[PDB]
RNA sequence: AAUUGAAGAGUUUGAUCAUGGCUCAGAUUGAACGCUGGCGGCAGGCCUAACACAUGCAAGUCGAACGGUAACAGGAAGAAGCUUGCUUCUUUGCUGACGAGUGGCGGACGGGUGAGUAAUGUCUGGGAAACUGCCUGAUGGAGGGGGAUAACUACUGGAAACGGUAGCUAAUACCGCAUAACGUCGCAAGACCAAAGAGGGGGACCUUCGGGCCUCUUGCCAUCGGAUGUGCCCAGAUGGGAUUAGCUAGUAGGUGGGGUAACGGCUCACCUAGGCGACGAUCCCUAGCUGGUCUGAGAGGAUGACCAGCCACACUGGAACUGAGACACGGUCCAGACUCCUACGGGAGGCAGCAGUGGGGAAUAUUGCACAAUGGGCGCAAGCCUGAUGCAGCCAUGCCGCGUGUAUGAAGAAGGCCUUCGGGUUGUAAAGUACUUUCAGCGGGGAGGAAGGGAGUAAAGUUAAUACCUUUGCUCAUUGACGUUACCCGCAGAAGAAGCACCGGCUAACUCCGUGCCAGCAGCCGCGGUAAUACGGAGGGUGCAAGCGUUAAUCGGAAUUACUGGGC
C-alpha cells in the first residue's frame, strides 16, 4: 500500500428490509436472471454479491435478508458497503424489522437511499411512507437532509431509471477512493465448504488485485490460492477492487466474516496465523472455566438439569453462528437446550460419533450423507434430517422440546371412603372394612389415609376386596373392603382419600 | 553445533586442564578447580563404576569440542578402521582442521580455533576450507591467507605457541605463517593422562 | 477404554473430543492409558514451569 | 472422455466387420470339407480340399489367421480325408 | 586389502543361593504428539477409506500415404477510403503450414496401486512343443487390374449425443487375376499362398509430355537366421492352524476328433478306475513375492516404504474385438451401484496418473515451472507431444555439515540460592576491555549441467553426372526451466539465532522451601499420612542439541523356544 494512488471504484451496495419488499426481485430484474421463488423456501435465506456492467459507469449490488435470525449479516453487511438501500412498501409501512436496518444505516456512518416498492396497488401511497418514517430522523425528503425517494413497480420494472441515478449520483457526489496496485486488503461475504473444490470463501477486496501466486491469509486460516472464480464465470485470471471474487485454496473454512490481507511470502504469515488461534482457545477455555465456576455449586438449585442435546453441520459458514443465536433464543429456564460441535459442512465420521455418545438429534441447514456416514447413522439408532429453511428447523427444535416436558397438574381425588370394623388377614396384616361415602374407589390408584385432618399414613392400594369378589372398582355407598401393606395401625373415625393422577402435557414458550 | 558456555565449568568437572582457558597467561594459578563441581560439589569424590566411563568420553569431547552425535560417527569410523580401535579414535580426532590449526599455534585455545577456521581464513593446499571437521591426511600443506594476515589473534598465539610441547608430528615453521602435516600422529606422542579404553568400552554395551 | 488424566486439575468432562498417548501405569485397577494434555480441546497444567513437555505448558515470556 | 483413440474404435469396429466376413467365408469352405468325409464320397472330399487350399494360405499371408492355425487345417484334413480313401 | 567380533542392571526372602517371569540401559522407524526452533545439502513424504470425487493437465504424431482450404502468416490479383505510399476489404492452396476426415504407427510403453493371490504367484536351477511390431543380417520379388468409401455437397430424423436416404472422390484403405520356393501341406508326384508407393534431382533413346528411365534415400511383400520380448512345462524353495483327515467325474490316464502361435483334459466322444494325502491333501484364517531393509558377535529373528526385477489389478461383475503384443488404467459393449446433462424420448462419466478437494485418521505436501537435460511416441528432418523425467514450493520426517562468537577479564561484582551467618555457590559466567565477520541481510562479479540442431562452405564417398544425398572438417548465429544458481569478491556489526528431558536406586547429576497417604509422581522395585535429594516450585547440576522427550513399533538384551545354545 504505497504511491497513494488513488482510483475511482464500483459501489458496493447492501439492501435491508422486512421480509418480502421484493427485496430480490429488485436485483433480479436488474440482473434479468429471476433466480426468485426457484429455490426452496420462496424466500433468499443466503447471501450473495452479484456484479453488474450499466450505464453510466459500473456497480455491483449485494443483499441480505431481513429476519429476526439474521442479527449479525445485516450487521458486517452494513459496514462493508459505502451506500445502503432501504427497500420500504407503502402497504407494509414501517415495520419492527425495518427499524432494525435503520439503526445498521446510522451506526455504520453509510449514507442511505430508499425505494418506494408498490406503485401497481391502488391502495398503496407514497405519502403514508415518507411522513411515517418522517418522525425518525432518516429519510427526509426535500426538506434540506439530502435523502431521495425513488418510485419502483419492482414487478412492473418501471424506472429505476431515478433509483439508479440516485445510486450513481450518490456514490458520485462522494469521493470514490481506491487503488489498482498495491497491497490487496478487504472483507470476506460468505464462505462454505465444497467436497471437490474444498474450502472456499466469497470475498470483497478492498483494494482490489490478485494472483494465482499470491499468498492469503484469511483470520487464522493461511493459504496459497490454487484458482479463482467469479460468479457463473469458472476463471478469472485478474480481480479489482470493485468486482467480488470467489477465493479458493485456503487451508480450512475460514470464520463467517472478517479483515483478509495478502502477505509477501506465506512462512512469513504461518506464525502470525497460529498466534490468532492461541488467542482464540485461550478465550475458549477462559470461557468454558467461568460458565462451570459461574454456578458456585456442585448441581442445579433446581430440578430444570433435564435438557436437550443438538449437533449441527451446515453447509456455509454463514449461518452457523448466525442461526445459533436465533437458536438460544428460544431456550428457556425449564428446558434448557445447547449446540455441540457446529460444523462448517456436510456430515463426517466424528460427526456422527459425537451424536453416538451423547443423544442429540442430527441436522444440517443442508447437507447430504457420506459413504461412510451412512454406516454409521443406519447401524446406530439415530436421526438424520435436513431442513431446506431455517424456520422449519426453528418450529421442530420447539417441538422436540415441548415434547420433553412431562406435567401432570391434576391430583384430583377418585373417591373418599371411611373405614370402620377392621379384620385382620394373613397377607396385608390387616383389612379396614370400608363404607364409600363418595366417588369410585380403584384398585391401581394411589390413596392418602387422614386422620384428623392430618394424613397418619400414604400409599397406593394392593388389594380392594368386598367379600370374597374381590372386585377391582367399587362406587359410593355399596359396602366395601380394603387392604394394604405396610400399614400397622387401623382406627376407626379416619378418612382414606383415593385419587387419580393425570398428566396435563407442555407446551414451549 | 557449539557449546557457547563457561570453558571451565568442563575443565571444572572433569577435573583437569583442557587447555580452553590458556590464550595468554597459562597454568592456571588461581582456579578454585575441581572442589566445587557443582554448589553441593565438596560431597566425597567416589562415583559408579558406569560414570568413570561416561566421563572419559566428556573429557575426550569437551577437550576437542565435539557433539555425541558427530563424535558417534568417528568410533564407528575408527572401529571399522584396521588395528587398535582406541588408536583410530583419537588419531581422526587429531586429524580434524580445527586442531591441526590450533596444535601449529594460529589459534590460540581450540574454540578460537575453530572460529577463525568458520570465517574462512584458514586454506589447505591454496583452497580455502570452512568446516573444522575437515579430515587433514599425509602431505597436506594448511595455511593463513592472504587477507586477514599478520593480525594479533593469529601473531600472539603462534608468539606463545613456543612455549607449549611443540609438536614433531607436525612443523611449526610461522616464518611466512604456514603449515605442515608431515605424518600420523604416535600413540605416544598424544593420549597418556586421557585414556582410550575407557572411551573405547561405553559404546560396546 | 478407560484413560488416566495427568497433571493437577482439569476442564475435561462430557463433550470436547481428547487425544489419548497411551502407556500404562498401575493404581487404579484396569487403567491401560493416559490422556495428551495442551491436545485438541485438553487444557494444559496451569502454573507449571519443570517438565513443560509433559502436560502441554508453553514456555512463559521471559 | 473425447480422447486421441476414438478414430480407433470405429477403424478396429470397420476390421472386425471386415475380418468377420472373411473368416466366416474361411470357414464355411472348411465347413464343406468335412460334408462329403462324413459322408463316403472320396472325389467331393478332395474336390472341396483343392477349394480350401487357395483361400486359406491367403489369409495367412494377409495375417488374420495366424499361420499355422491355417496349416493345421491341411494338415488334419489330409489326415481325414485318406482314412478310407 | 574385503560379512575380525559377544557387558549387564533391578525385583520373591528376616537374610541367602538356584529356578523363573516382569521391567530398564542399546540400535532402529515412510512416524505421530508435547515443548522449542537459525541456515544449508541430500533423501523421504496418505502406513487408515482398494472410500468417493470438482476442475485443468497426464499421448499424440506424420502433408515425405491421400483427397483437401476450415483457420492466420505471407505472396499474388482485384476493388476502394486516398497520403502518392500505403493501409482497407473481397478473390487465388501459389506457399510456410494445417481444423476436420480417410490411412499409418503409438493408446499393450511410461506412471499408479498392494484389493486379490498360500500358488496359472514369486525366487532359484533346468527343459522343449512356440510366436515375436519397430530394429538388424542373408537371398529374391516390388507385374497388371478392379470395385468401394469417410471427407464434401442435396435433403431429412435429434434437445443433445449421434445418425438416415441419395450423389460424388484420392490413397502406403480394401479385393480378384498373374507371379511361387529356400516356405506351407504331402512318402512322393504335385497342389497352394504375396506386395506400395512416396520423396531428391537429373544428361541420355523418351511421354497419351502425369513422368517413364538412370540414380540416391525411405517404405512395402516373401522365406531362412540374429537380437529382444513373451507364452508354456518340470524340480526345489516360498505363511499360521490337526479344535480341518479324508479329498477328487474332466477328477487320473489312454485312444480318436476338434482346439492354441505352441505341449497339454486345453476342449469333446468313448474306454479304464484311477489321482492327491501324515514328507500335512482338502478346508479355514492371514498375506503380493524377491534383490534387500532393520536388529543381532554370529546363527537367527522381524520386515517387504522409497530404489530396481517379476506378478496381479484399473468404480464392481462378465465377455469379446482390434492388433506382433491387451482378454486393454485415461479403448468397445453388456449388467450392477453411483454422478452429471435433458425438450423426459434419451445420452454422457470412472484420479488405486500429477496436483487438489470431501472423508477416514495421531498423521504425510504445491490445483507450480520446463521440455534446458535424460529416456519414450511419431516423423526424412525441423519439430511436435511427454504431471515419465528434470526442477522448484511445503513440513525439522530422517541423515549429515555449520552457526548462534572468539580472546581477555576478580570486583571472585550485583542479584538469586544456600549457610553451622565465618562464607560458599552461580562464576571467566556477566559487565568492561581487545579482536574476527562464517552462515543470514544488503551490494557486485560469475562456473558447470550443452551436446546437438540450424545456415553457408571444403574434400572424400555414391553416380552416366562436379545434381542430390550421407559422412567428416572449417567458419558464422545461437538454444538453461532450475537461476537474484553453485562458487567467488566487497559492505556494515557481536550485531539476526538454544532449547528440552532429567537428578530415590537401576542411572551420569542435590539442597532449600511449600504440601502433609492431601495434591501428585512412576518404566521396574516404589515415594507422600509434618525434616520428601522420589510430588510441586526455586537454586544448582547432568545428559543432549535445532533439536529434546513421551508414546507406538521390531529386534537385542532373552542361554526366557536355547540348530549354534537350555531342562525334565
Ligand atoms: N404488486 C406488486 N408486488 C410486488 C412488486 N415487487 C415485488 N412484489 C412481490 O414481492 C414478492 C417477491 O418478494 P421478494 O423480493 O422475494 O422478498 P425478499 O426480498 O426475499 N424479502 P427479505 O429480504 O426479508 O428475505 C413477489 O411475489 C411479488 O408478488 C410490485 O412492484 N408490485
Amino acid at each position: 500500500d504505497t504511491g497513494a494512488a488513488a482510483e475511482p471504484r464500483a459501489p458496493v451496495v447492501t439492501i435491508m428490509g422486512h421480509v418480502d419488499h421484493g427485496k430480490t426481485s429488485l436485483l433480479d430484474y436488474i440482473r434479468s436472471t429471476k433466480v426468485a421463488s426457484g429455490e426452496a423456501g420462496g424466500i433468499t435465506q443466503h447471501i450473495g454479491a452479484y456484479h453488474v456492467e450499466t450505464e453510466n459507469g459500473m456497480i455491483t449490488f449485494l443483499d441480505t435478508p431481513g429476519h429476526a435470525a439474521f442479527t449479525s449479516m445485516r450487521a458486517r453487511g452494513a459496514q462493508a458497503t459505502d451506500i445502503v438501500v432501504l427497500v420500504v412498501a407503502a402497504d407494509d409501512g414501517v415495520m419492527p424489522q425495518t427499524i432494525e436496518a435503520i439503526q445498521h444505516a446510522k451506526a455504520a456512518q453509510v449514507p442511505v437511499v430508499v425505494a418506494v416498492n408498490k406503485i401497481d396497488k391502488p391502495e398503496a401511497d407514497p405519502d403514508r411512507v415518507k411522513n411515517e418514517l418522517s418522525q425518525y430522523g432518516i429519510l427526509p425528503e426535500e426538506w434540506g437532509g439530502e435523502s431521495q425517494f425513488v418510485h419502483v413497480s419492482a414487478k412492473a420494472g418501471t424506472g429505476i431509471d431515478e433509483l439508479l441515478d440516485a445510486i450513481l449520483l450518490q456514490a458520485e457526489v462522494l469521493e470514490l477512493k481506491a487503488v489498482r496496485k498495491g497491497m490487496a486488503s478487504g472483507a470476506v461475504i460468505e464462505s462454505f465448504l465444497d467436497k471437490g473444490r474444498g474450502p472456499v470463501a466469497t470475498v470483497l477486496v478492498r483494494e482490489g488485485t490478485l494472483h494465482k501466486g499470491d499468498i492469503v491469509l484469511c483470520g487464522f486460516e493461511y493459504g496459497r490460492v490454487r484458482a479463482m472464480r467469479n460468479e457463473l464465470g469458472q476463471e478469472v485470471l485478474e480481480a479489482g477492487p470493485s468486482i467480488p471474487v470467489e477465493i479458493l485454496g485456503l487451508s480450512g473454512v475460514p470464520a463467517a466474516g472478517d479483515e483478509v490481507t495478502v502477505v509477501r511470502d506465506e512462512k512469513k504469515a504461518r506464525e502470525v496465523a497460529l498466534y490468532r488461534q492461541g488467542k482464540f482457545r485461550e478465550v475458549k477455555l477462559a470461557r468454558q472455566q467461568k460458565s462451570k465456576l459461574e454456578n458456585m455449586f456442585a448441581n442445579m438449585t433446581e430440578g430444570e438439569v433435564h435438557e436437550v442435546n443438538i449437533v449441527l453441520k451446515a453447509d456455509v459458514q454463514g449461518s452457523v453462528e448466525a442461526i445459533s443465536d436465533s437458536l438460544l433464543k428460544l431456550s428457556t429456564d425449564e428446558v434448557k437446550v445447547k449446540i455441540i460441535g457446529s460444523g462448517v459442512g456436510g456430515i463426517t465420521e466424528t460427526d456422527a460419533t459425537l451424536a453416538a455418545a451423547s443423544n442429540a438429534i442430527l441436522v444440517g441447514f443442508n447437507v447430504r450423507a457420506d459413504a461412510s456416514a451412512r454406516k454409521v447413522i443406519e447401524a446406530e439408532s439415530l436421526d438424520l434430517r435436513y431442513y431446506s429453511v431455517i424456520y422449519n428447523l426453528i418450529d421442530e427444535v420447539k417441538a422436540a422440546m415441548s415434547g420433553m416436558l412431562s406435567p401432570e397438574l391434576k391430583q384430583q381425588i377418585i373417591g373418599l371412603a371411611e373405614v370402620r370394623d377392621v379384620f385382620k388377614s394373613p397377607k396385608f396384616g390387616a383389612i379396614a372394612g370400608c363404607m364409600v361415602t363418595e366417588g369410585v374407589v380403584k384398585r391401581h390408584n394411589p390413596i392418602r389415609v387422614l386422620r384428623d385432618n392430618v394424613v397418619i399414613y400414604e400409599g397406593e392400594l394392593e388389594s380392594l376386596r368386598r367379600f370374597k369378589d374381590d372386585v377391582n372398582e367399587v362406587r359410593n355407598g355399596m359396602e366395601c373392603g380394603i387392604g394394604v401393606k405396610n400399614y400397622n395401625d387401623v382406627r376407626t373415625g379416619d378418612v382414606i382419600e383415593v385419587f387419580e393422577i393425570i398428566e396435563i402435557q407442555r407446551t414451549i414458550a | 553445533a557449539r557449546y557457547l558456555g563457561p570453558k571451565l565449568k568442563l575443565s571444572r568437572r572433569e577435573g583437569t586442564d583442557l587447555f580452553l582457558k590458556s590464550g595468554v597467561r597459562a597454568i592456571d594459578t588461581k582456579c578454585k578447580i575441581e572442589q566445587a563441581p557443582g554448589q553441593h560439589g565438596a560431597r566425597k569424590p567416589r562415583l559408579s563404576d558406569y560414570g568413570v566411563q561416561l566421563r572419559e568420553k566428556q573429557k575426550v569431547r569437551r577437550i576437542y569440542g565435539v557433539l555425541e552425535r558427530q563424535f558417534r560417527n568417528y568410533y564407528k569410523e575408527a572401529a571399522r578402521l584396521k588395528g587398535n580401535t582406541g588408536e583410530n579414535l583419537l588419531a581422526l580426532l587429531e586429524g580434524r582442521l580445527d586442531n591441526v590449526v590450533y596444535r601449529m599455534g594460529f589459534g590460540a585455545t581450540r574454540a578460537e580455533a575453530r572460529q577463525l577456521v568458520s570465517h574462512k581464513a584458514i586454506m589447505v593446499n591454496g583452497r580455502v576450507v570452512n568446516i573444522a571437521s575437515y579430515q587433514v591426511s599425509p602431505n597436506d600443506v594448511v595455511s593463513i591467507r592472504e587477507k586477514a594476515k599478520k593480525q594479533s589473534r593469529v601473531k600472539a598465539a603462534l608468539e606463545l605457541a613456543e612455549q607449549r610441547e611443540k609438536p614433531t608430528w607436525l612443523e611449526v615453521d610461522a616464518g611466512k605463517m604456514e603449515g605442515t602435516f608431515k605424518r600420523k600422529p604416535e600413540r605416544s606422542d598424544l593420549s597418556a593422562d586421557i585414556n582410550e579404553h575407557l572411551i573405547v568400552e561405553l559404546y560396546s554395551k | 477404554v478407560t484413560s488416566y488424566i495427568g497433571g493437577e486439575g482439569h476442564n475435561l468432562q462430557e463433550h470436547s473430543v481428547i487425544l489419548i498417548r497411551g502407556g500404562r501405569v498401575k493404581d487404579l485397577p484396569g487403567v491401560r492409558y493416559h490422556t495428551v494434555r495442551g491436545a485438541l480441546d485438553c487444557s494444559g497444567v496451569k502454573d507449571r514451569k519443570q517438565a513443560r513437555s509433559k502436560y502441554g505448558v508453553k514456555r512463559p515470556k521471559a | 472422455n473425447i480422447k486421441s483413440a476414438k478414430k480407433r474404435a470405429i477403424q478396429s469396429e470397420k476390421a472386425r466387420k471386415h475380418n468377420a466376413s472373411r473368416r466366416s467365408m474361411m470357414r464355411t469352405f472348411i465347413k464343406k470339407v468335412y460334408a462329403a468325409i462324413e459322408a463316403g464320397d472320396k472325389a467331393a472330399a478332395q474336390k472341396a480340399f483343392n477349394e480350401m487350399q487357395p483361400i486359406v494360405d491367403r489369409q495367412a499371408a494377409k495375417g488374420l489367421i495366424h499361420k499355422n492355425k491355417a496349416a493345421r487345417h491341411k494338415a488334419n484334413l489330409t489326415a481325414q480325408i485318406n482314412k478310407l480313401a
